[PDB]
């Protein structure tokens, strides 16, 4: 919620951590929708 | 009198809290708003929990 | 010239010349008798509204006075830039005092 | 000179004449179109980079002018001194201001 700055200018998600994971921090990546959004509250994206 | 405004409206501690997040304000103000967030939080969190 | 009795007196053609502070001791002035026989048959809410934008050009009058010893304004928000592609853009947030010198 | 539109025209054999200042303010006032004719196709991310150490250079220019009335630093670490044998060798913190007189 904050405008001044655009959202992902300098920094974007890529979490590896069942712990440090985060199913918010994921709306500053590019191409985000509610199916991505929903589906990462339950399971922890770590990729492979 | 030391009393908080702004209470009416929702879209008002969230631009309140947005942007004089950094020192504008008083201590005790932003407090009090950040712990008002914190709480409607907390009862999200308890809605999914 | 506005003469509020007559409701044709009135009208965002005058009060523009007219300054800001005057037209609220015109106002106050001037007599609760309005006579009855002219009278806009045009939702005379329009000659009200047209008072609106006559005193907002008249604001706008006063502020462009004011203009000269301000700093000129830029846009608060991010993503407003010609080039974003050599450097990021931030916004600014309106903290300051307009007085120069 | 810097014309940031014909990407061939900004390097940085001119950045560093230019000021500190004055660039930003230059990227301002250009507009967003840019004539996609002319374009490197070097990877303009290097005309980017370009851009980098050319703020840098003249970054470095407005530190020498700077530079007259500050102090020389020296090291901030131990182990570093010509002959150590005779005493030993202090960092220092650099927890000072630059101005003499």
């Amino acid at each position: 919620y904050d405008e001044t700055i655009a959202t992902g200018t300098f920094f974007y998600p890529v979490p590896v951590n069942p712990l440090f994971a985060c199913p918010e921090h994921l709306a500053s990546l590019r191409g985000m929708t509610n199916a991505r959004r929903v589906l990462a509250k339950m399971v922890p994206p770590i990729p492979p | 009198s030391h009393r908080v405004a702004f209470v009416n409206n929702f879209h008002m501690l969230m631009y309140i809290t947005t942007y004089l997040g950094n020192g504008e304000l008083p201590e005790v103000c932003i407090n009090i708003y950040r712990d008002l967030l914190q709480h409607v939080r907390a009862l999200r969190q308890t809605i999914t929990d | 010239s506005r003469v509020v009795f007559d409701p044709s007196n009135p009208t965002t053609f005058s009060v523009e010349a007219i300054a800001a502070y005057t037209p609220v001791a015109l106002i106050r002035l001037l007599n609760a008798s309005g006579p009855l026989q002219p009278g806009h048959r045009v939702d005379i809410a329009d000659a009200r509204s047209i008072y609106t934008v006559g005193a907002a050009a008249s604001a706008a009058r006063a502020r462009a006075n004011h203009n000269a010893n301000t700093i000129r304004r830029t846009a608060m928000f991010a993503e407003t830039d010609p080039m974003t592609w050599l450097r990021p853009t931030v916004g600014l947030k309106r903290t300051f005092n307009p007085r120069i010198i």
